[PDB]
């Protein structure tokens, strides 16, 4: 994970000098802003099921031939394991929003991203739409700064998709 | 009757009546005949590599050697490296080192220490350092042991700066233990230019640099020459876009 | 490379004295607004390929030059390297955009373009016509009050026009 | 390009040595089968607009919703870009098979295929599906070891694609 | 580098078509002489000590003044060069027999003769002598009906002289 | 790395002696045998991406904490190293399928395999198993009669069973 401080401690230990103004700067910045996003990653921790099944369902009315017989969208299990997908993706977008730094969701999500989908035959689209329509319950849920910060790690992520 | 019940009647003479062929007439296999269509600047695959000097070195396959080599590749990967740290300058067989090579097929070095060591032998000092400037070694030393030509003039700078305060091996072990060529070539890896394709981080310049330096295939960095191999790069990297004359 | 800082720190040092209060000033006011900043170097970000789609398309369809056979972005393979270039040059108007100066962009990214296109035979007349495409594409990201707090900041949408512009006649 | 000729050359050469035993054997292999190679360039040249139109119509037939208006696939210009797309994978394979290997697959449609495909938002599925059926027909077409050999070079691009 | 299959896939593609039928009649041609072809490679590669060796005594007995002191042969190292060059030239004039184009030769081996010869001030005109002797010698193993099925060929033996023309003419 | 032919060549020197008729005779039924082989090879090279995304199926159906948080393949980079060294095995397998040697995968990776699922602490009984459903898998695809002519290939479908078998031993 590389985290804001973490990018501290790393850009500091390949040199020789120790921590210098900018980077106790950086890192009094990212403790500033710590806290608005600790309670924005605490909303989002309240709406887990309404956040995952309206975007499963947002999903699903796009693409509306997943669902029909012989495509992979069909099925029991198919769909608890897009619910447990969707739910990965908001726990990882939890925790860049805790860490205050994109290292968590660079670690579990974006690192290998492209090769399975090729191997599994997943398609970015569903998935991106799924964080489009989580952008769009961010957008009532939070205001102000904290709704600005959880748009930054969540279109981030969109960013990773495409 | 038949032609009047077509419709009724459409005044004549208009000049839209072309286009409205075009548009209406077969207009699929139409498109497909201009989409595949050839274009009026004729260009290859290849092109650009051949406007350049530098296809056969782009072309040129990637050579690597793993600890456990039999025989015949390792011939192929000493050649390989004679030519290009060297620069494709003649070495002859008195010159060629026997103590790295078999350094290098025990195994107790890898690719890139051995590399190392020729950049410390006395053929490169010969050829590249005694008889040039501080500027025309540091370029050398960029397009050999990393396959890029500088990128700015701060870089001149700390090389220069780096052997006048610590000498010939420590500016050797910058290049070589530099975190670019472990990415780049890593331990196994025999250095190759890799600055004809866009390297992350370069300058617009590197490019042009590079082909400064290049000089073709079959032309060297051989320094036998009339001239007595002069910096190339001077004027291009501190002021890199303008000219002056004196 | 340099921000506004150090160009205004380097003015003031070629006359050998410190910064006027006038300057002083000036750079208060441009810390003061640079969260518009921020906010329009976001925009460029997050949209890029967008940006860079909605450019190609538009270019490609106005010239079908490139994309015919033996044309300059046909083969598939120049056709990466026309989107990569594409996505060098925006990365670097989004660079000299937070910074607030193209020395950015006119030292690390545009002194060898238009040889290194001369040298490598690719028109750089439609280089130049892609970078306005995406200067086009750009901005109506860039103007957008959607999850954005409203302001005025017609400063910095001239700001990045004149990036695009400066960009696109360098390389033309 | 990547021949049986160019790929020996360009080893000797890195060798710094001429061509010995095992070199002119590779090139007697590779003059030996260009007969059969050449046959069935020459097949998947004469049958050609019978195989674009009918892999076209596969595309449609196994993905409906392209067709659909309001979206990538409606439109008689994507017809005919699609049309030129299957005509440019079937002309290198023609290519590759005149040249008896994927030099001029990985030089055109191979390199640089996937960036490209993701910034169009192009589908590789659409393409697989269309060498399948290119596939199926040149099995038809072809027969001995013209056969073989197109497929081989068939399913190299799917499997690229892949 | 283009063999003669590469280079009729690169014409055919710059006109964006298939193959014609007349190209695909050469192609079948080219691969039908080119157990023939791989014949004259390998008398080349075989003789090749004996051609370098036999072009080297020629071109010394007929000038001179490369190894006199002074000359640009004289110590054993700009020999050891001298022979290098020859063996190297031989070398490519073999690869772009077996490919059948001349691509090779413009890709790498003249890609800078020349301007290596003129600053090294190595006087041009001797080594194309020298490759002119080297193909007046190499003509002789090649013409060799000794341990070949007796046959036409007189193509090849057009084809290596116009290489060996083509090396010279580009270094002279 | 080396083949039959050059253990039946190196046992030879070993020995001191030509090359026996009867080894001869092995050589030249192998040699015939090598156009089924180079078959068995295309199939596999043709159907490593259906292979091993079926046996990827398969696994992630028989073995589940793969899946769960804290097993070896849930953090997402973690198991598309596992479907790239599953098309790394398989490559080695048609490698030696080709050569018909077991040794050009067994010492060019095994050794070092061994201890790097050892530290790593890996299920290594589950690459085992990923290398015998790799094994099924593939012997599914060199079973298809269907595109090439009818032959006996049993000799094959064991040689492919007990490299893969030795492989997933090794491992194991
Ligand atoms: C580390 C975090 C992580 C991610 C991101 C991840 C993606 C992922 N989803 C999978 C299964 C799946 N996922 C989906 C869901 C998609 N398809 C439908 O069309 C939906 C619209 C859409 C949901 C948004 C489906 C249908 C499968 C079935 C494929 C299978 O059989 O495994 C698989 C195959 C293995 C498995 O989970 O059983 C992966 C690797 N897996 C992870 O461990
Ligand atoms: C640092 C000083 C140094 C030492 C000590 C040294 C010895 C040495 N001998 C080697 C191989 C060898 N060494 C020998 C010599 C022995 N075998 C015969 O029986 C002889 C009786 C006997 C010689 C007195 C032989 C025959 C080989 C070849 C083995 C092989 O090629 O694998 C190797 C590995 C391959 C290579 O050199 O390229 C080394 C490093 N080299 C050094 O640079
Ligand atoms: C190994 C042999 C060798 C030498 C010595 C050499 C000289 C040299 N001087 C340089 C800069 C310089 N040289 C000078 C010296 C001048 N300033 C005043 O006017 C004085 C009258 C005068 C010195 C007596 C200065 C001030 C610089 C820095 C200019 C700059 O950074 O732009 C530079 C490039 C940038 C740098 O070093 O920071 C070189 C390469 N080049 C070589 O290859
Ligand atoms: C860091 C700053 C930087 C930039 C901007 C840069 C541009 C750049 N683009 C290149 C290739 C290319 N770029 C293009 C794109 C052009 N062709 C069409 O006209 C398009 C309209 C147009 C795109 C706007 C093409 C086609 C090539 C390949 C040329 C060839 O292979 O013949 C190359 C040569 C390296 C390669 O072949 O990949 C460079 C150096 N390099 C840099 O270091
Ligand atoms: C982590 C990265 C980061 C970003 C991106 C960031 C942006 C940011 N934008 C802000 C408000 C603002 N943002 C803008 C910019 C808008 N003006 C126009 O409406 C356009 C839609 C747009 C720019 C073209 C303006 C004008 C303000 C209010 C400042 C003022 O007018 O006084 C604020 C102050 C409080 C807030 O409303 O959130 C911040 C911190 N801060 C950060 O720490
Ligand atoms: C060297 C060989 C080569 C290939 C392979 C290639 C692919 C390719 N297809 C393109 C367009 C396209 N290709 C398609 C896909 C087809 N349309 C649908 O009817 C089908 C479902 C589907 C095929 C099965 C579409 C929809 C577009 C237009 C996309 C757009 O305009 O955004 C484009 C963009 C150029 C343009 O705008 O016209 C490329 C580069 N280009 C090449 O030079
Ligand atoms: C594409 C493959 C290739 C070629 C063709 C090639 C030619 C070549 N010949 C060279 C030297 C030379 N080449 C010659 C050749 C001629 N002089 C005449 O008198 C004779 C006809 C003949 C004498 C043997 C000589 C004499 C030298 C030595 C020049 C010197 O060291 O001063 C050099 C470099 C000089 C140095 O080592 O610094 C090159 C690059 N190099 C290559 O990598
Ligand atoms: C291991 C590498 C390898 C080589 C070297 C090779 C050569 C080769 N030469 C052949 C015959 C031949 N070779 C030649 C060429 C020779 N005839 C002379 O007059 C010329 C001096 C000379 C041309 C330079 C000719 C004319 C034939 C008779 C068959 C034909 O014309 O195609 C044949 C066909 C068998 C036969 O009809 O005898 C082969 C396969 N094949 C290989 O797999
Ligand atoms: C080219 C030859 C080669 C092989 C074969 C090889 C095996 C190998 N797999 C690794 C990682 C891994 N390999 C696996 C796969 C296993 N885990 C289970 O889920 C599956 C049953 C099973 C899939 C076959 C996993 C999950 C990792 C991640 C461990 C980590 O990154 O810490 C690593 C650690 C470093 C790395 O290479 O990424 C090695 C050395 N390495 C090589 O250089
Ligand atoms: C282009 C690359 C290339 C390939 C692939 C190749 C293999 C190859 N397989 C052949 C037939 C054959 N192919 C097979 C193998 C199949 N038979 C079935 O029973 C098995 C399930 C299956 C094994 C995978 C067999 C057994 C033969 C006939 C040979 C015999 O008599 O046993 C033939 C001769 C055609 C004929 O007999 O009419 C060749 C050249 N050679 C090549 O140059």
């Amino acid at each position: 994970s590389r985290t804001v401080i973490t990018e501290v401690i790393a850009t500091a230990d390949s040199q020789g000098r120790f921590l210098n103004s900018t980077e106790l700067q950086a890192a009094f910045g990212r403790f500033e802003r710590a806290v608005p996003a600790i309670e924005a990653a605490r909303a989002l921790t309240k709406n887990q099921d309404a956040l995952v099944k309206g975007a499963v369902q947002a999903v699903f009315k796009k693409f509306p031939y997943v669902t029909q017989p012989g495509e992979k969208g069909y099925g029991d299990s198919n769909q608890a394991k897009c619910a447990r997908d969707i739910g990965y993706y908001l726990r990882f977008i939890t925790y860049s929003l805790v860490a205050s730094g994109t290292g968590p969701l660079d670690d579990y999500v974006i690192a290998g991203l492209r090769e399975v989908n090729r191997a599994f035959n997943l398609n970015p689209l569903w998935y991106i739409e799924a964080l489009n329509y989580i952008k769009g319950e961010t957008g009532k849920l939070l205001s102000g700064q904290s709704k600005t910060e959880a748009l930054l790690y969540i279109d981030h992520a969109i960013n990773a998709l495409s | 009757m038949a032609r009047r019940m077509a419709g009724r009647p459409v005044p004549k003479g208009n000049p839209f009546l072309d286009m409205a062929r075009e548009l209406t007439d077969n207009r699929a296999l139409t498109l497909v005949k201009e989409f595949t269509a050839p274009s009026p600047y004729q260009q290859t695959e290849t092109y650009g590599q051949e406007r350049i000097r530098a296809l056969g070195t782009i072309e040129a396959p990637r050579v690597t050697l793993r600890a456990p080599f039999t025989d015949e590749q390792f011939q192929g990967a000493l050649y390989a490296i004679y030519r290009h740290i060297f620069g494709n300058t003649y070495v002859m067989e008195s010159e060629r080192p026997t103590t790295a090579e078999s350094q290098l097929k025990d195994g107790r070095i890898t690719v890139r220490g051995f590399i190392k060591l020729l950049a410390k032998s006395e053929v490169y000092r010969s050829r590249f350092f005694q008889k040039t400037s501080q500027n025309r070694f540091i370029e050398l030393n960029h397009k050999l042991l990393l396959g890029r030509a500088p990128y700015d003039q701060a870089e001149i700078s700390a090389h220069l700066d780096l052997w006048n305060t610590q000498g010939y091996d420590a500016e050797i072990d910058s290049y070589v233990e530099s975190e670019e060529y472990l990415e780049n070539f890593g331990e196994d890896v025999i250095p190759y230019f890799r600055g004809f394709k866009y390297q992350t981080g370069q300058s617009a310049q590197g490019f042009n640099r590079l082909l400064d330096l290049y000089g073709g295939w079959a032309g060297s960095d051989t320094d036998r020459n009339q001239s007595g191999q002069v910096a190339r790069l001077t004027n291009s990297l501190v002021r890199p876009g303008q000219v002056v004359e004196p | 490379m340099n921000d506004v800082f150090t160009r205004a720190i380097a003015q003031a040092d070629l006359k050998g004295s410190f910064l006027l209060e006038s300057d002083l000033d000036k750079l208060a006011s441009f810390a003061k607004e640079g969260v518009k900043r921020l906010d329009a170097v976001a925009a460029l970000t997050n949209n890029a390929p967008a940006i860079i789609s909605d450019a190609a398309h538009k270019l490609f369809a106005e010239q079908q030059e490139l994309i015919q056979p033996g044309g300059n972005a046909y083969p598939h393979r120049r056709m990466a390297a026309c989107l990569r270039d594409m996505e060098i040059i925006l990365r670097y108007v989004s660079y000299a955009l937070l910074a607030g100066d193209a020395s950015v962009l006119d030292d690390r990214c545009l002194n060898g373009l238009r040889e290194t296109y001369n040298a490598l035979g690719t028109p750089t007349q439609s280089v130049a016509r892609a970078v306005q495409l995406m200067k086009d594409a750009a901005m109506v990201h860039l103007k957008s009050t959607a999850n954005v707090t409203v302001g005025d900041c017609s400063s910095l949408y001239s700001e990045a026009a004149t990036y695009f512009d400066k960009a696109a006649a360098s390389i033309a």
